[PDB]
């Protein structure tokens, strides 16, 4: 009934084995899979990009008193500068401003355009696997949605293979993900108010839809110049740019242990860590009798081409008997080697021929044919290659 | 051949057409084109071939205020200063000849060339052949106004060169164009307007096919009765950014403008530092000049060469042996240190 | 989009040929501008009069036929009576669609 | 060298004949999926064809 | 700082939408990935950004703007590596057999 | 009260009236908007990229 | 929301600013003024304000 | 890759190889787009060594 097994976790090699009943003519399920999103749900601090300072301008009260009041700002910096006399070309209205006071409040305010200048300040969160499982259960081929853990129950179309147990636990993004939204640079952000003097997140944020936060720019005015009652303002330099400047590359690019990003939904684009176990519970698609499936024998396996090897390449013959022409299984009594074709059509007396992919040297593979095994051979001398993209080893 | 002008120019005259950069973010059917540069003439001959032909009044001659550009919306024969070949600067004025423009031009690799009369108010369509050179000589200069030297190099042409250019059209004239469309129902009511334009349609011999005056036509309308305006009277160029859509494999041959020879230049004369000769020493107190090859050979040795082309006030540290350095740097002559109390 | 100006009506008489023009957008009423009258009657269905005026509607009553006159775009209807009671229209088949307004009252 | 560019064939009839003109810069390659929807019209008559 | 507080509230142009810009990606060199070794010989262009990732494994990250052809570490290997140079797909580097 | 385009992207502010703008009316600034392009390759592609 | 010109352009009568760099090094109030720059472009369609 | 890429021993010949890469590419949407990157110059790189 229930085939509890491993497989692989990186994409592309589709596991075949011949689930059987004992007595119960064999049934070849197998699956491979498709694209595995390992989705970091994490905790988002802060999401501001560093915004303009909201400045007011020097009330050069002359002939009189100024009087600053409070901020109401988190760049709130007023800026008083008594005798203040801005004669302009045009003049000050008193013009011995000795008595005179140019004084200006200011606040550093956000973005508007910060929904596009923004980052999750993601707290390291769970996450699991995104699964499409490609299965070839006996010859219901179909591709099936899942999340990746071990707790989710799989059932597709009379097949419940539960996709198996956390066999990679790394995470591709870290405990402080400062999700910047198109790149999880992988960067501690401080606190909610943990700011830095122009440092990444100088900009405090509280939520993205609230209104106030922290703010550690150098928000430091002059009182102002000689005869231009210029706003002395200077803030420090932009953290939204400055976090710019230290916008670094593609992350998962720079994920090692075989990893791929994943933006918005953030996932694990060929998140290439563990193995996939699968608990395939089958249903009773496969139950042979003893004489119900096509009548198979003499399993004369011989490797007719040769194993190196690259992608399959051991060129399995079996000359097999049968009472009539069947789909025999193909399922591997040689668990090193990765054998390509599982239920292999077969005229009776004929040869059984794929490709069985594994660095046998002076051993060869017995091979597990709808019956039984055979040992086909191998090579003791090496292959001949220097570089391809990727395959079965 | 290709040694007469008028006609050479004047047959296929120019097709304003699709630029993938005309304006901010987005390109149109820009009037003036910038095809290909030909540039060997090693005093910087960048012969710039666009969709306009280079110096030609559009009735065809040398006309010295009319630069002619065409579209099927018709000929924009406008001003001469209009264009600008701003290759990182400002226009680099030397000539143009056929259907290019021959410039020697200040460096920069986002070249442009801008179109203003009667093509346009303006359209702006750069290249990246970045125009940095790196002359004859040793040097680090471009001098021309002193005479430092005159050194051989490619004088790219400026004659009438009627024939060693080919400008071509084969294939002739593919690209999408339909704007003599008009409105009807079922039964098309059409004018004259666009260009050359035949329909592409499911009925009609104009409906699908050659509309050339006025016109009902009939079982192709408007949507899904389409038209066209393809490149006639002309080879035109090759049309890059265009379609094989006139398939008419054909021969429209003519002439190009002025290919190179051989020509003096002026040129960085060798400037030479102090050199500390000494009883078993030497050394060159070199100046700072324009960043040029200072070659201190192994003068008859073992060629161990000290090489730079360097901007320094430094020292060329002559290690004078029996054999005698062999020192020359900038285009300058060499020096044959023979080293002996 | 653009209108031609109303008149104030197609007044028409027995044999009253109502040039119904409408002062049209740009000058008079063309063809590819496609400013034609038409003499359109009651019961949901304008009917076509001289469409882009320089010949008749496609088959309307017996005396539509379009025109182009002064600085509008319109129909004459010559062989019109009462029981057209209706819009007298100048408007564009100008080729992006068919657009007349209600123009005057026929 | 220098490498002139041709025409990329306006392909009526869907497919055609792309023809290997006998160059060490001949190369040609007939671009399918080709629905060049240019201003003017297909050579093209269907967008897939 | 007019001691009146009286103001004008006007609009402000250009919302932000993704531009689909002619990106970075030209035809990258030889593979020399050797029979016990792995390199990429690329070509210049402008000012490039290639990438190395220890890919499968220990995260080796390297990267580069680029301005000169270079042949470039490729991890031989077939535990693989993670390649990805300038606006294309990467390069999983195994060596055959 | 703005103005919105491209420009040679860098370090040097300034913006002109002519036509009683100015006789030139050239108000600056050191006018810091860096290049920051989006791709490793540090080119525009315009016209084909 | 602003998708009118009207009353925003027929309010404005504006002034000129500070400039301590118009020409040489002169200073006064410039009747264009140039009051910040916003980074509106993926690649730098810049709009200064 | 390098120099030597147009190869031709009749180098005065029209009967002459190459060794070059003129990769041409998909074509580009709804205009006409031509994809044809060919390697980099190796008279380029003969001359820029």
């Amino acid at each position: 009934y229930e085939h509890t097994a491993t497989i692989p976790n990186v994409v592309g090699f589709p596991y075949k084995a011949h689930i059987e009943r004992n007595g119960f003519s064999p049934m070849t399920l197998q699956l491979e899979v498709v694209e595995t999103s390992w989705e970091p749900t994490l905790n988002l601090e802060y999401i501001t990009c560093e915004y303009k300072t909201v400045v007011p301008s020097p009330f050069i009260k002359c002939c009189g008193t100024s009087e600053c009041s409070s901020k109401e700002q988190p760049d709130y910096q007023c800026k008083v500068y008594t005798g203040v006399y801005p004669f302009m070309w045009g003049g000050a209205y008193c013009f011995c401003d000795s008595e005179n006071t140019q004084l200006s409040e200011a606040y550093v305010d956000r973005s508007d355009v910060c929904k596009h200048d923004h980052a999750s300040a993601y707290k390291a969160h769970t996450a699991s696997l995104k699964a499409t499982i490609r299965i070839s259960y006996g010859t219901i081929n179909q591709t099936t949605e899942a999340f990746v853990n071990g707790e989710h129950a799989v059932n597709v179309g009379g097949s419940k293979f539960i996709f198996g147990p956390i066999s990679t636990a790394w995470s591709p993004f870290d405990n402080k993900i400062v999700v910047y939204k198109d790149d999880v640079y992988n960067q501690d952000f401080p606190p909610y108010g943990s700011g830095q003097p122009g440092r990444f997140g100088d900009i405090q944020s509280r939520t993205v839809e609230s209104k106030d936060l922290y703010a550690n720019t150098a928000l430091k005015l002059s009182r102002p110049s000689p005869g231009v009652v210029h706003v002395p303002y200077t803030p420090t330099p932009s953290g939204f740019k400055y976090w710019l400047k230290e916008k670094g590359s593609s992350l998962n690019t720079k994920a090692p242990f075989g990893c791929k990003i994943k933006t918005n939904p953030v996932r694990a684009m060929d998140c290439a860590v563990g193995s996939i176990p699968v608990s395939m519970d089958i249903p009773d698609s496969a139950f042979t009798r003893v004489v119900d499936a096509p009548a198979v024998t003499d399993l004369s396996c011989q490797v007719v081409v040769c194993t190196h090897s690259s992608d399959f390449g051991g060129v399995a013959t079996l000359s097999y008997k049968t009472d009539k022409p069947g789909k025999c299984a193909v399922h591997s009594h040689s668990n090193v080697a990765t054998l390509q074709e599982a239920t292999v059509d077969v005229k009776e007396d004929g040869k059984v021929t794929v490709h069985f992919s594994t660095a046998s040297a002076s051993p060869a593979f017995k091979v597990s044919v709808c019956d039984a095994k055979t040992t086909c051979t191998a090579a003791c001398e090496p292959p001949k290659d220097h570089i391809v993209p990727y395959g079965a080893s | 051949s290709v040694t007469e002008h008028f006609n050479v120019y004047k047959a296929t005259r120019p097709y304003l057409a699709y630029c993938a950069d005309c304006g901010d973010g987005y390109f149109c059917y820009s009037p003036v084109a910038i095809e290909k540069i030909r540039d060997e003439a090693p005093d910087g001959m960048l012969k710039i071939q666009v969709s306009a032909q280079i110096g030609l009044d559009k009735a065809g001659t040398h006309a010295h205020t009319k630069i002619r550009y065409m579209a099927g919306h018709d000929v924009q024969e406008s001003k001469r200063d209009s264009l600008r070949v701003y290759t990182s600067a400002a226009c680099s004025i030397h000539g143009t000849m056929g259907h290019f423009i021959v410039a020697h031009c200040p460096p920069g690799d986002y070249l442009k060339v801008s179109f203003e009369d009667a093509d346009s108010h303006v359209k702006a369509c750069k290249v990246q052949y970045k125009h940095d050179p790196l002359p004859v000589g040793r040097e680090k200069f471009v001098v021309r106004p002193h005479f430092g030297v005159e050194l051989p190099c490619t004088s790219y042409q400026l004659t009438t060169a009627p024939t060693d250019e080919e400008i071509d059209m084969h294939t002739p004239p593919d690209i999408p164009d339909r704007t003599l469309l008009s409105q009807t129902a079922g039964n098309v009511k059409i004018t004259a307007g666009g260009r050359t334009i035949r329909y592409n349609c499911t009925c009609g011999r104009d409906n699908v096919g050659t509309t050339s005056t006025d016109k009902t036509i009939n079982t192709c309308k408007i949507d899904q009765c389409h038209a066209a305006v393809t490149s006639h009277d002309k080879w035109q160029f090759t049309s890059p950014f265009v379609p094989r859509a006139d398939q008419t494999a054909r021969r429209g041959k003519v002439h190009v403008p002025f290919p190179l020879t051989n020509v003096t230049c002026r040129v960085p004369l060798a400037r030479a530092p102090d050199v500390t000769y000494g009883k078993k020493e030497v050394t060159l107190r070199l100046h700072p000049d324009h960043p040029t090859l200072f070659s201190y050979r192994s003068l008859g040795a073992e060629p161990h060469p000290y090489e730079e082309w360097v901007d320094k006030f430094s020292e060329r540290i002559i290690p004078v042996t029996e054999e005698g350095i062999e020192y020359q740097w900038g285009n300058n002559p060499p020096v044959r240190l023979w080293a002996q109390l | 989009q653009a209108v031609v100006t109303q008149e104030s009506a197609l007044t028409t008489s027995p044999g009253e040929t109502v040039t119904l023009t409408c002062r049209s957008n740009i000058g008079a009423v063309t063809s590819s501008n496609c400013a034609n009258w038409v003499q359109e009657k009651p019961d949901h269905f304008f009917t076509g009069l001289i469409g882009d005026t320089n010949n008749r509607r496609s088959g309307v009553p017996a005396r539509f036929s379009g025109s182009l006159i002064g600085d509008k775009a319109a129909l004459t209807i010559t062989g019109a009576q009462t029981e057209d009671e209706a819009i007298y229209f100048c408007a564009l088949w100008y080729n992006n669609l068919w657009v007349f307004g209600g123009g005057t009252k026929l």
